[PDB]
Protein backbone atom coordinates (compact mmCIF):
# COMPACT_ATOMS: atom_id res chain seq x y z
CA UNK A 1 0.00 0.00 0.00
CA UNK A 2 1.06 3.74 0.36
CA UNK A 3 4.08 3.06 2.59
CA UNK A 4 5.86 6.34 1.75
CA UNK A 5 2.80 8.29 2.94
CA UNK A 6 2.30 6.08 6.04
CA UNK A 7 5.98 6.49 7.07
CA UNK A 8 6.03 10.25 6.38
CA UNK A 9 2.85 10.78 8.40
CA UNK A 10 4.30 8.78 11.32
CA UNK A 11 7.59 10.79 11.45
CA UNK A 12 5.86 14.21 11.03
CA UNK A 13 3.03 13.37 13.45
CA UNK A 14 5.47 12.21 16.16
CA UNK A 15 7.76 15.26 15.81
CA UNK A 16 4.85 17.72 15.87
CA UNK A 17 3.09 16.18 18.88
CA UNK A 18 6.24 15.77 20.97
CA UNK A 19 7.26 19.42 20.25
CA UNK A 20 3.73 20.49 21.34
CA UNK A 21 3.47 18.37 24.58
CA UNK A 22 7.20 18.17 25.47
CA UNK A 23 7.01 14.37 25.76
CA UNK A 24 8.51 11.55 23.68
CA UNK A 25 5.88 8.99 22.62
CA UNK A 26 7.14 5.57 23.76
CA UNK A 27 5.76 3.56 20.82
CA UNK A 28 7.62 1.30 18.37
CA UNK A 29 7.80 2.15 14.63
CA UNK A 30 11.01 0.80 7.47
CA UNK A 31 11.83 0.71 11.21
CA UNK A 32 15.48 1.84 11.55
CA UNK A 33 15.15 4.67 8.97
CA UNK A 34 12.08 6.17 10.62
CA UNK A 35 13.97 6.37 13.94
CA UNK A 36 17.04 7.87 12.18
CA UNK A 37 14.74 10.35 10.33
CA UNK A 38 12.81 11.47 13.44
CA UNK A 39 16.20 11.87 15.19
CA UNK A 40 17.67 13.93 12.29
CA UNK A 41 14.45 15.99 12.34
CA UNK A 42 14.80 16.63 16.12
CA UNK A 43 18.38 18.00 15.65
CA UNK A 44 17.72 19.94 12.38
CA UNK A 45 14.23 21.19 13.27
CA UNK A 46 15.52 22.43 16.64
CA UNK A 47 18.13 24.65 14.97
CA UNK A 48 15.68 25.96 12.32
CA UNK A 49 13.05 27.06 14.87
CA UNK A 50 15.67 28.91 16.97
CA UNK A 51 17.62 30.57 14.14
CA UNK A 52 14.49 31.69 12.26
CA UNK A 53 12.17 32.26 15.25
CA UNK A 54 11.46 35.95 14.36
CA UNK A 55 10.50 35.04 10.78
CA UNK A 56 8.24 32.21 12.12
CA UNK A 57 6.60 34.42 14.77
CA UNK A 58 5.94 37.11 12.16
CA UNK A 59 4.37 34.59 9.74
CA UNK A 60 2.09 33.17 12.47
CA UNK A 61 0.86 36.64 13.49
CA UNK A 62 -0.23 37.29 9.87
CA UNK A 63 -2.39 34.08 10.00
CA UNK A 64 -4.03 34.86 13.38
CA UNK A 65 -5.07 38.38 12.17
CA UNK A 66 -7.84 36.60 10.19
CA UNK A 67 -9.83 34.76 12.90
CA UNK A 68 -9.71 31.22 11.53
CA UNK A 69 -8.35 27.69 12.24
CA UNK A 70 -4.59 28.31 11.86
CA UNK A 71 -4.10 24.90 10.16
CA UNK A 72 -6.52 25.72 7.33
CA UNK A 73 -4.69 29.06 6.80
CA UNK A 74 -1.26 27.34 6.87
CA UNK A 75 -2.21 24.51 4.43
CA UNK A 76 -3.17 27.27 1.92
CA UNK A 77 0.38 28.77 2.30
CA UNK A 78 2.37 25.47 2.11
CA UNK A 79 0.77 24.61 -1.27
CA UNK A 80 2.43 27.73 -2.86
CA UNK A 81 6.03 27.11 -1.52
CA UNK A 82 7.24 24.85 -4.36
CA UNK A 83 5.39 26.85 -7.12
CA UNK A 84 8.76 28.15 -8.40
CA UNK A 85 9.64 24.55 -9.59
CA UNK A 86 12.41 24.02 -7.00
CA UNK A 87 12.44 21.23 -4.41
CA UNK A 88 15.09 20.54 -1.80
CA UNK A 89 15.54 19.13 1.72
CA UNK A 90 16.00 22.56 3.31
CA UNK A 91 12.55 23.73 2.18
CA UNK A 92 11.10 20.37 3.35
CA UNK A 93 12.61 20.65 6.89
CA UNK A 94 11.42 24.26 7.05
CA UNK A 95 7.80 23.25 6.33
CA UNK A 96 7.91 20.57 9.09
CA UNK A 97 9.81 22.97 11.46
CA UNK A 98 7.20 25.69 10.90
CA UNK A 99 4.49 23.05 11.44
CA UNK A 100 6.15 22.20 14.80
CA UNK A 101 6.27 25.93 15.66
CA UNK A 102 2.54 26.21 14.80
CA UNK A 103 1.80 22.99 16.78
CA UNK A 104 3.24 24.69 19.91
CA UNK A 105 0.97 27.72 19.36
CA UNK A 106 -1.98 25.29 18.94
CA UNK A 107 -0.97 23.72 22.30
CA UNK A 108 -0.84 27.22 23.92
CA UNK A 109 -4.37 28.21 22.77
CA UNK A 110 -5.88 24.78 23.70
CA UNK A 111 -6.35 23.58 20.08
CA UNK A 112 -4.22 20.35 20.15
CA UNK A 113 -7.01 18.47 18.27
CA UNK A 114 -6.08 20.36 15.08
CA UNK A 115 -2.44 19.01 15.39
CA UNK A 116 -3.21 15.63 13.70
CA UNK A 117 -4.82 17.42 10.66
CA UNK A 118 -1.77 19.74 10.53
CA UNK A 119 0.70 16.82 10.24
CA UNK A 120 -1.60 15.18 7.68
CA UNK A 121 -1.92 18.40 5.58
CA UNK A 122 1.90 18.79 5.57
CA UNK A 123 2.30 15.10 4.63
CA UNK A 124 -0.27 15.64 1.81
CA UNK A 125 1.84 18.51 0.43
CA UNK A 126 5.16 16.61 0.64
CA UNK A 127 4.12 13.09 -0.42
CA UNK A 128 1.11 13.63 -2.75
CA UNK A 129 2.71 16.66 -4.50
CA UNK A 130 6.45 15.66 -4.47
CA UNK A 131 6.26 11.83 -4.64
CA UNK A 132 8.44 11.60 -7.80
CA UNK A 133 11.11 13.83 -6.22
CA UNK A 134 11.08 11.95 -2.87
CA UNK A 135 11.37 8.54 -4.64
CA UNK A 136 14.38 9.73 -6.72
CA UNK A 137 16.04 10.98 -3.49
CA UNK A 138 15.51 7.55 -1.69
CA UNK A 139 12.69 8.95 0.51
CA UNK A 140 13.51 9.44 4.20
CA UNK A 141 16.83 7.64 3.71
CA UNK A 142 18.02 10.51 1.49
CA UNK A 143 16.73 12.87 4.21
CA UNK A 144 19.08 11.43 6.93
CA UNK A 145 22.07 11.24 4.52
CA UNK A 146 21.72 14.86 3.38
CA UNK A 147 21.79 16.31 6.92
CA UNK A 148 24.59 14.06 8.28
CA UNK A 149 28.07 13.56 6.76
CA UNK A 150 29.77 10.17 7.19
CA UNK B 1 29.07 37.50 -4.40
CA UNK B 2 28.53 39.47 -1.13
CA UNK B 3 25.30 41.03 -2.62
CA UNK B 4 23.17 37.85 -2.04
CA UNK B 5 22.31 39.13 1.48
CA UNK B 6 21.42 42.66 0.31
CA UNK B 7 18.97 41.47 -2.37
CA UNK B 8 17.45 39.06 0.22
CA UNK B 9 17.26 41.94 2.77
CA UNK B 10 15.71 44.23 0.10
CA UNK B 11 13.09 41.51 -0.64
CA UNK B 12 12.08 41.58 3.07
CA UNK B 13 11.59 45.38 3.15
CA UNK B 14 9.54 45.21 -0.07
CA UNK B 15 7.32 42.47 1.45
CA UNK B 16 6.82 44.59 4.60
CA UNK B 17 5.90 47.64 2.44
CA UNK B 18 3.38 45.49 0.47
CA UNK B 19 1.68 44.22 3.68
CA UNK B 20 1.30 47.79 5.01
CA UNK B 21 -0.10 48.93 1.63
CA UNK B 22 -2.66 46.05 1.63
CA UNK B 23 -3.71 46.74 5.25
CA UNK B 24 -4.41 50.37 4.28
CA UNK B 25 -6.17 49.42 1.00
CA UNK B 26 -8.74 47.11 2.71
CA UNK B 27 -9.61 49.83 5.27
CA UNK B 28 -12.04 51.86 3.09
CA UNK B 29 -9.67 42.25 -8.08
CA UNK B 30 -7.98 39.69 -10.35
CA UNK B 31 -7.52 35.98 -11.23
CA UNK B 32 -5.14 34.34 -8.78
CA UNK B 33 -4.34 37.89 -7.56
CA UNK B 34 -7.03 38.83 -4.99
CA UNK B 35 -6.14 40.18 -1.44
CA UNK B 36 -6.45 36.62 -0.08
CA UNK B 37 -4.04 35.04 -2.60
CA UNK B 38 -1.42 37.83 -2.28
CA UNK B 39 -1.14 37.25 1.50
CA UNK B 40 -0.62 33.50 0.96
CA UNK B 41 1.94 34.13 -1.85
CA UNK B 42 3.91 36.48 0.47
CA UNK B 43 3.92 33.95 3.37
CA UNK B 44 5.02 31.21 0.91
CA UNK B 45 7.98 33.31 -0.39
CA UNK B 46 9.08 33.87 3.25
CA UNK B 47 9.04 30.10 3.95
CA UNK B 48 10.95 29.55 0.67
CA UNK B 49 13.67 32.07 1.70
CA UNK B 50 14.22 30.27 5.08
CA UNK B 51 14.14 26.89 3.29
CA UNK B 52 16.89 27.84 0.84
CA UNK B 53 19.02 29.35 3.65
CA UNK B 54 18.83 25.93 5.44
CA UNK B 55 19.62 24.15 2.14
CA UNK B 56 22.80 26.25 1.64
CA UNK B 57 23.83 25.75 5.30
CA UNK B 58 23.68 21.92 5.17
CA UNK B 59 24.81 21.52 1.58
CA UNK B 60 28.26 22.65 2.64
CA UNK B 61 30.08 19.67 4.14
CA UNK B 62 26.99 17.55 3.51
CA UNK B 63 22.13 24.75 -5.51
CA UNK B 64 25.12 26.41 -7.14
CA UNK B 65 25.69 30.23 -6.86
CA UNK B 66 23.97 30.45 -10.34
CA UNK B 67 20.88 28.65 -8.92
CA UNK B 68 20.82 31.00 -5.89
CA UNK B 69 20.80 34.02 -8.29
CA UNK B 70 17.98 32.42 -10.35
CA UNK B 71 15.90 31.80 -7.18
CA UNK B 72 16.47 35.36 -5.88
CA UNK B 73 15.55 36.75 -9.36
CA UNK B 74 12.37 34.54 -9.41
CA UNK B 75 11.36 35.85 -5.93
CA UNK B 76 11.97 39.45 -7.08
CA UNK B 77 9.88 38.93 -10.28
CA UNK B 78 7.02 37.55 -8.14
CA UNK B 79 7.24 40.55 -5.76
CA UNK B 80 7.27 42.87 -8.85
CA UNK B 81 4.08 41.06 -10.08
CA UNK B 82 2.34 41.46 -6.70
CA UNK B 83 3.15 45.15 -6.59
CA UNK B 84 1.91 45.74 -10.20
CA UNK B 85 -1.35 43.90 -9.26
CA UNK B 86 -2.03 46.31 -6.33
CA UNK B 87 -1.26 49.33 -8.57
CA UNK B 88 -3.61 48.05 -11.34
CA UNK B 89 -6.41 47.61 -8.75
CA UNK B 90 -5.87 51.14 -7.38
CA UNK B 91 -5.93 52.57 -10.95
CA UNK B 92 -9.36 50.93 -11.57
CA UNK B 93 -8.33 47.76 -13.47
CA UNK B 94 -10.96 45.08 -12.82
CA UNK B 95 -10.41 42.74 -15.85
CA UNK B 96 -8.48 39.53 -15.08
CA UNK B 97 -6.87 39.65 -18.56
CA UNK B 98 -4.43 42.44 -17.49
CA UNK B 99 -3.48 40.72 -14.21
CA UNK B 100 -2.82 37.47 -16.18
CA UNK B 101 -0.67 39.41 -18.72
CA UNK B 102 1.48 40.63 -15.76
CA UNK B 103 1.83 37.06 -14.41
CA UNK B 104 3.27 35.90 -17.76
CA UNK B 105 6.32 38.22 -17.41
CA UNK B 106 9.75 36.64 -16.94
CA UNK B 107 11.60 39.61 -15.39
CA UNK B 108 10.82 42.64 -13.12
CA UNK B 109 11.51 44.82 -16.23
CA UNK B 110 8.87 42.89 -18.21
CA UNK B 111 6.43 43.48 -15.30
CA UNK B 112 7.30 47.19 -15.31
CA UNK B 113 6.90 47.50 -19.14
CA UNK B 114 3.55 45.61 -19.04
CA UNK B 115 2.22 47.57 -16.08
CA UNK B 116 3.25 50.87 -17.76
CA UNK B 117 1.53 49.71 -20.98
CA UNK B 118 -1.72 48.81 -19.16
CA UNK B 119 -1.78 52.12 -17.21
CA UNK B 120 -1.06 54.11 -20.40
CA UNK B 121 -3.44 52.27 -22.79
CA UNK B 122 -6.01 50.23 -20.86
CA UNK B 123 -7.08 52.45 -17.90
ZN1 LIG C 1 -3.50 31.14 16.23
ZN1 LIG D 1 -3.95 29.88 -3.20
ZN1 LIG E 1 4.36 52.66 -8.92
ZN1 LIG F 1 10.00 52.21 -16.76
ZN1 LIG G 1 -2.36 46.91 -24.94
Amino acid sequence: SDELYRQSLEIISRYLREQATGAKDTKPMSGATSRKALETLRRVGDGVQRNHETAFQGMLRKLDIKNEDDVKSLSRVMIHVFSDGVTNWGRIVTLISFGAFVAKHLKTINQESCIEPLAESITDVLVRTKRDWLVKQRGWDGFVEFFHVE
Amino acid sequence: TEQIQKRTAAIQKRIAAIQKRIYAMTASAGAGMSIEEITKQIAAIQLRIVGDQVQIAYQTASMSTEEIQKQIAAIETQICKIEAAIELKEAGITSDFYFELINKAKTCEGVEALKEHILAAHT
